[PDB]
Formats: C-alpha cells, structure tokens, sequence
DNA sequence: ATCAATATCCACCTGCAGATACTACCAAAAGTGTATTTGGAAACTGCTCCATCAAAAGGCATGTTCAGCTGGATTCCAGCTGAACATGCCTTTTGATGGAGCAGTTTCCAAATACACTTTTGGTAGTATCTGCAGGTGGATATTGAT
DNA sequence: ATCAATATCCACCTGCAGATACTACCAAAAGTGTATTTGGAAACTGCTCCATCAAAAGGCATGTTCAGCTGGAATCCAGCTGAACATGCCTTTTGATGGAGCAGTTTCCAAATACACTTTTGGTAGTATCTGCAGGTGGATATTGAT
C-alpha cells in the first residue's frame, strides 16, 4: 500500500505539493527529490515556531483562539522573526505598546 | 446615469483620524501644520500603489481591481502585506 | 471647580488606547472615495473588489503609523515633544522616499 | 459550472497548531496570515535557490541549494534549527523505500 | 580555455552613435555592462511574475511592456515603450 | 542570412537576449517579439546614459568617459537617479554638495 | 606595536570619509562609533560572500561572490561583474 | 604673527577636495587585513581575488559616505554642525538597519 | 580700508598606461528550413459580487473657548575640537617566485525525466449545530489633580 | 498629606458571528512501476593569479600645543496647541436588486518548440602603433585673515 512522501519524510507539510510548486514556479530546469522534502520541513518548522509564540500571546491575553493581533505580538517580540519579517505588514496586527520615556510625565 | 463628480476627498482624511494614527505611532504632541503635510504624504503613497495595482489590472484586461492587484503592487514596492491572499 | 486633566495626560491615555487596539483609524467610506478618486484620474470606468479597498487601507494606515514613529524620533532628537513637518521630511529623506 | 479549486496550507498549518497547542484554535483571518507567510517564505527560499543554481551553472535545485538558501535567508538560531530539521527529514526520507 | 560574454561591443557601438568622437575607459565599460545585466534581470523578473500571476507560460512583448511601465519612471518608460514598439513593428515588417 | 537585430534596426543582440531569456528560467516559453522589445529597451537606456555621460565628459574637458562621468550623469538626472537609487557606481564618488548652514559668515 | 585590525581603520581615514559625506565638524566619539558600524557592515557582507564560496566548494572568495552578497543585502555594486 | 586659518575653513576646503575626487580613502593594506580577519571567523584558510577585496572596499566606503550624509542631516536637524554618535544611531534606526 | 600668506587657477609640456587597429583562428552561437505541437484567444455564458439605492440613528467630526506649558529666542562660558607642526612609523611599490587551486577535460552512473496506470485526497458544496468572545452592566479599585 | 472627580479594572452576562462537524462528491493530485536519458561528481591536469618575500622611500599617521567657537545650560515669555464642551452631520448598518464582468468550458490555429543542417560571429591571442590625460611646471590672481 502507498505511503505519502510526507509520512516517508516524517513531515506534516505536503512534500508532493511543494515539489509541484517548485516545478511549476520556473525556478530551475530540474528539481532533485530531496529539495521538496528539505523545503517542506523548513516551512513546517517556521510555522511551528510562529504558532508556538502566537499561542503564548493568546494565552497571555486570556484567549484560546489565535487572531492576527497574537501573530503580530509573537513576531515583533521575537528578535529573529522580527528580522525575518521586518518588511512585512500583518493586517489587523496593530503595533507593540511602546511609549518613548521622555514623553512620560515627571 | 453616472456617479457624482469625485473631488477634494483627501480632506476626508480628517484631523482626528490623523491624530489617532499618530497616537498609535506613539506621538504625544502635534503641530498644526502636520495635518496638511500628512495628507500630501498619504496621497503620494496611495497614488504610487494604485498606479501599480491598476497596471496589473489593465494587463489582465480586467476592469475590476482585485485584492491581488493591490497585494502584488505593495509587494514590488517593498510593502509586503499579509492577510489578503498573499 | 470643573475637572480638567493637564495637557498631555489625555494624549498619553490615547496612545495607550490605540497601541492596544488593531482597528482602522480612518473612516471607511471617506477612504474609499479617496481611492476611487485617485484611481479614476489614472483610469476611468474602474471597479474595485471590496477587499482591494480594505487591503489599500490596511497598508496605508500601517505606513503612516510607522512614519509617525520615525517622525517622533526626529522630533525627540531635536529635544522636542511636538512633531513638525520638518520631522516628517527628515524621516522620509533618510528612508530614501525623497532622498 | 463549478468554481475551480483554491489550494492553501490551512489543513497543514492546523495540524502543526494542534501539535504545539492542543487546546488552541485559530481564526480564519489569522489562518490567512499564516498562508501568506508560508507562500512568502516559499518564494524567498525558492528564489534564492534558483539564483544559486544559476550562479553555479547547475540546472538542478537539490536539497543542497535549499540548505544554502536557508542559511542566506534566515537569522542565526532560526537557520540552525531549520537546517537540522531539513537535514533530518531528507536523511529519513532517503533511508526509506 | 573558455569565453566570457559581455555587452561591451554593443555598448561601444551605441556610444559612437550618440558621441562619435567620445571614447570609454575599461572600468567605465564594466559599469555599463553591470547596468545592462541589472536592468535585464529586473525586466525579465517582473515579466516572469506577470506571466505567473496570470497563469500564462509565455513571456511575450506585452509582458516586457507592462514590466517596463512598472519599473521605469515616467519619461524613461514612455520613450522605452516607444522604442520597444518601434523595433517590434519593424522586425515584423521583415 | 540576416540577423534579427538588423531586422529590428537594433545594435543590441536580439538572438543573445532571446537565449538569455530561455536559459534564465523566467518562463516555459518565450514569444518572438519579447527579445526584440527587450533588446530595444536596453539599447535605449544605454544610449540615454552614454549621452548624458558624454556630456559630463565634455563639461570636464575630457573625451573619454570614465566612471565619474557616469555617476555625474546619473545623479544629476532625476529619473536615472531614481531608477538606480539603490546602485553603487565604483569609482564614481559623489556630487559636490555642501549644506548651506555649514558655509562661513 | 600590537593593534587590532579594526583600529587600522584610522581617525584621519574616517575623517576623510566624513568629508566626502559633507561633514564639517566631528565629535571625538565618532571614530569608535564608525568602526563598530563598519565592522557590522563587513561581517554581514562577507558572511554572505563566504556562504557563496562554500557552496561552490571553493577556497577562494571571488568578486562575484561579493557582488552577489551585496545585491541580496540591497547594496548592488556596478563595476566588478554580473 | 604666523598664519592660521580659522577653525572650519580647512574643513570646508577638505570637503570640496574629496567631493571632487573618487579615490578610496581607507588605506588598502589595513582594510585588507580587516577583511581577511573577519572572513577567518566564518571559514578558515580562505583566499581572496584582488578584485574581491576591492569590491568590498568600494562598497564599504560608499556605504559609510552615504551614512555620513544622513548623519550630517540629523546633526543639523538638532541645530548642531557637529556629528555625534546619536546622529549615526538615529540615521541607522530610520534606515531600518537597527532597532 | 591696506596688505601679506596661501590657495587656486590656467597654459603648457611630456611620459606611458591603457586604448586601438590588425591579422588570424575557431567553437559556440545564431540563422534557416521542416515537422510537430500546443498555449491561449475567441466564443459562449453561468453566476459571483459590485454599484447603488433607501432609511434610520448615533458615533464622531466640527468649531469654539480657555490657558498650561511648550518652543523659540537670548545670553553666557566651559571646554572640545580644528589647525598647525614635529617626528617616524609603516603603507606602498614592484618585481620576482613558488604553487594553491580555479577551471577545463573525460568518464560514467546514480538520479533525473517521461509516461502509463491506479489510488488517494483536499477542496467545495450543502446544510446543521456548537462556542469563544465582543460588548453591555455594575460596582470595587486606581489614577490624577486641586488644595 | 487629604479628598474628590474620573478613569480603570474585573466579574458576570448574553447574543451571535463565526468556528465546527458531517456527509456527499470528484477532478485533480499524488503514488507506483517501468523505460530511457543525462547532469554533474570524480579524478586528473594545466596554467592562472594569489600569497609572500625582500627593500626602499616618503607619504601619511600620531602626539602635542593652543585657542576659536561650538554645544549646552539657564532664563524668559508669547502664543500654540491640548482639553472640554455644544451641536448636529454623515458615516455606519442593514437589506435588497439589477446586471457588469469575472470566470468556467470547449473549440481551434497562429505561433510556439524541436531537430537537422549551414553559416556567421564574438571572443580570443598575439603583435604593434597610438594617444588621452595624469602629473609636473611656472606664474597669474583669488581667497583668506590680520591689521
Ligand atoms: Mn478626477
Ligand atoms: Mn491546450
Ligand atoms: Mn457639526
Ligand atoms: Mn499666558
Ligand atoms: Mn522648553
Ligand atoms: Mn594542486
Ligand atoms: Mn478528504
Ligand atoms: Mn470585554
Ligand atoms: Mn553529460
Ligand atoms: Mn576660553
Ligand atoms: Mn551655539
Ligand atoms: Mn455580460
Ligand atoms: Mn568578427
Ligand atoms: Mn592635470
């Protein structure tokens, strides 16, 4: 019986779809078999990383459902995700609470 | 029939709306000349994105600007936007 | 006898309020008219997906908020608390938006 | 007439969410953000891999191109963990069949 | 050994059209080469995205044209579109 | 045998531009007019820069264009400066420019 | 003498760079500040350059390695190939 | 009395001198020493094409000159003519190179 | 105003590094011609969703008054930073000299593509029922500002 | 400090939009197996150019002195801009409806690819002559700064 390439790789993200998107995307003449596996794993990993931190932000705000606000808090409060997505706008994400010290009353 | 002439709608970007945006940006005090300056800056930004978006629309031979038209336009200008079909 | 908060107290209250929330701060219908007016001047007889207008407003407000942040830093750099046109202009210059 | 299929990473994003936060849900707008994110990073990595292949006169994008692209694109710790996950997945995939 | 292609002899040709009595140093020629390669990549890349966005497998002169409009500022774009259309019209009539 | 370049009235290599498009993985297929259009655009932009650069050379009492002249031509031209806003020209230097507040008296 | 390599980037050289940048007057703390910024710039570009070198299985950093590195950092450079 | 130009006069002279020319302003060998040192931290036993180091110095000097321009505008914004660390820091922040 | 110390400019000259013009060689590239194939324009049209209308109402914009405190102007002076100059250290030069290793060539096989066939699945559609939390209320706690 | 006005907090609640659940259905996706092709690793080698070395030479960095003038601290005050209020407009909300035009399906040929074959060309390598301009000169005069 047939096992999927994802299961064979131990991945949740779809290896077959990633391979298809690579071939259709005009990135190169040929695509090695290991390329969609490696790529699917990285995407799956980065997703887990964001969801972990987003779920924590939801929890901090006494919520059980992640909304864009939680995704924004997770990304901007994490230095490496902030860097990776530094030129990205999260719709309905808002901004981090931040008041310049000199603006506070004495 | 055709719609009423559209003009002077930049003034629909009101002073309290601009104040609100500045507050989210962490601004505490605002000069009186800021409001006209912001409208001019906003118009330039909008014009540039809309120009690119409509260009995508025309190339697809459509008469309707899609969310993707806008998303693509924002992307090529370095304002990548998530949440509308990226 | 009537109660008055000092100048700056409410402004600070407003900063905390709006930095906590995510809703759009520009009225929906007037922004849509601006979009249609500008687009019309580029090409007549255009129609818009409603999500296209919303995508434009999300991007526009994010840009302006980000710009006011840099503008604020320029004002503070000059030992001011009040943002002025020249603060915006310096910010945009260094950004390379008018360099 | 039938509306043609619109593919997304939703069911896979959802699976991963349940792994890291079993009792946590996600709104459709937030899921829209996540799908944009995956598409974005896909293109960034695939794009860098493409250039890299071309620079070296190779017609094939292998896992080695992907790995180098990951190192060029991702910041320190993210790159480290991504590479190990990618390497592990490949060696496991090949050790089968 | 091998051969290294560049745009040098074509850039030089164009130089003689616009300035018959003007030369160009090798370093300056290297910069012109970088310029041509850069703009090629930008235009081809945008044209590539345009085709992909519209689910087409072919890059035609129409994709090059829209790409030019997207990439070049006002007047440069106008003249570039004109020159591009001219060369395609002339190439067709032959 | 007559070249596609001569056929299109161009100095820039149509055939090479076509080969470069095919091998660049930009798309599955390339139309016939595409490399002609692109070659014309590249030739025009080249002419525009050499014109202004040559003028810069003449203004500096030179007959040979060097990197400096290319930089002067591009930075002094609003549209070229914008197109190449994120590009560094080696040995190009900068435009003479002193902020007024720094001048004496 | 035993001096760090970044300290080889001298005060007069930094002064000259500032002059070309149109700077008339310079604070004494600028020079150390500049060296730190310079080092970060080089670290970021060279890291990427070497990554290209490694991928090509070479032991020699080429100009194209550097040019490619600069482009993806958004510092496109004309005059050294590509 | 012996001859002395006022402070600022020679500075302005140098500005005109170096804005006129295109030669690299950092000494070659010390820059080369720095490059090799940094690269050794990523990969040992490397060699460089001569053009590779030159590409790096052209890029590095162009970057610093551009940065000093923005830095200068920040100083002037605060009504100074002397550039300071906080000027460079503001410029880099607004550029998006930091913070 | 004068007047002297330098900087800066112009005209001219000459050595040479780098540009040129020449012949010749050749692989790769470009053209030409034929056979085959297929992407996508055209036609037709289903059906999503865009423009537009109405109508009620209250959230929010507008315009005003008032004065707190901010920005801008002035003054002052401590000291930092520019200018000049004396040393001498080390970058620069250049020219030769191994030899690292880039790069070109040949070999050949694991891994790619191509294809036919079969099974699996994620997307959509149709309804039908949970459920997290927005938003409203009330009342206790906290913050601000006058005194 | 006390106390009062007002914002802020949190617990509690309920309506419902939106998340969830399930069955049906199916085209596309994905996997399995077989045949055929080939990209690029591997080993070897030639020759490019990189590292190093010596060896002056002087250019340029560094340390020092002195004071001009800049940055920043302190003081004052006119009037900008924030806070609060009254008023009522126009955005928001809800819902309905025609039909523009986006998008699905099928047809079909102009233009694409794919080879084979022939011709042209750009890159090249020596080989030799040529020349634009850097760099040095003298001397005129412009600039700067002290009187
Ligand atoms: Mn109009
Ligand atoms: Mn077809
Ligand atoms: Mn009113
Ligand atoms: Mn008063
Ligand atoms: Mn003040
Ligand atoms: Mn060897
Ligand atoms: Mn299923
Ligand atoms: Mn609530
Ligand atoms: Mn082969
Ligand atoms: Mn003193
Ligand atoms: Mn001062
Ligand atoms: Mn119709
Ligand atoms: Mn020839
Ligand atoms: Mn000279």
């Amino acid at each position: 019986k047939a096992k999927t390439r994802s299961s064979r790789a131990g991945l949740q993200f779809p290896v077959g779809r990633v391979h298809r998107l690579l071939r259709k995307g005009n990135y190169s003449e040929r695509v090695g078999a290991g390329a969609p596996v490696y790529l699917a794993a990285v995407l799956e990993y980065l997703t887990a990383e964001i969801l972990e931190l987003a779920g924590n932000a939801a929890r901090d705000n006494k919520k059980t459902r992640i909304i864009p606000r939680h995704l924004q808090l997770a990304i901007r409060n994490d230095e490496e995700l902030n860097k990776l997505l530094g030129r990205v706008t999260i719709a309905q994400g808002g901004v981090l609470p931040n008041i310049q010290a000199v603006l506070l009353p004495k | 029939r055709h719609r009423k002439v559209l003009r002077d709608n930049i003034q629909g970007i009101t002073k309290p709306a601009i104040r609100r945006l500045a507050r989210r940006g962490g601004v505490k005090r605002i000069s009186g000349l800021i409001y006209e300056e912001t409208r001019g800056v906003l118009k330039v930004f909008l014009e540039n994105v809309i120009r690119d978006a409509v260009t995508y629309t025309e190339h697809a031979k459509r008469k309707t600007v899609t969310a993707m038209d806008v998303v693509y336009a924002l992307k090529r200008q370095g304002r990548t936007l998530y949440g509308f079909g990226g | 006898k009537p109660h008055r908060y000092r100048p700056g107290t409410v402004a600070l209250r407003e900063i905390r309020r709006y930095q906590k929330s995510t809703e759009l701060l520009i009225r929906k219908l007037p922004f849509q008219r601006l979009v249609r007016e500008i687009a019309q001047d580029f090409k007549t007889d255009l129609r818009f997906q409603s999500s296209a207008v919303m995508a434009l407003q999300e991007a526009c407000e994010a840009y302006l908020v980000g710009l006011f942040e840099d503008t604020n830093l320029c004002a503070i750099h000059a030992k001011r608390v009040t943002i002025m046109p020249k603060d915006i202009q310096l910010a945009r210059r260094i950004r390379g938006e008018r360099a | 007439r039938k509306r043609s299929r619109k593919e997304s990473y939703s069911i896979y994003v959802y699976k991963v969410l349940k792994q890291v936060h079993p009792d946590t849900g996600i709104s459709s707008k937030a899921m829209g953000i996540m799908n944009s994110f995956v598409n974005d990073i896909f293109e960034r990595i695939a794009g860098e891999a493409s250039r890299l292949a071309h620079y070296n006169k190779r017609s094939t994008i292998t896992s080695r191109e992907i790995q180098t692209a990951v190192r060029l694109l991702l910041p320190g710790e993210l790159a480290k963990h991504a590479v190990s996950e990618g390497t592990k997945a490949v060696t496991k995939y090949t050790s089968a069949k």
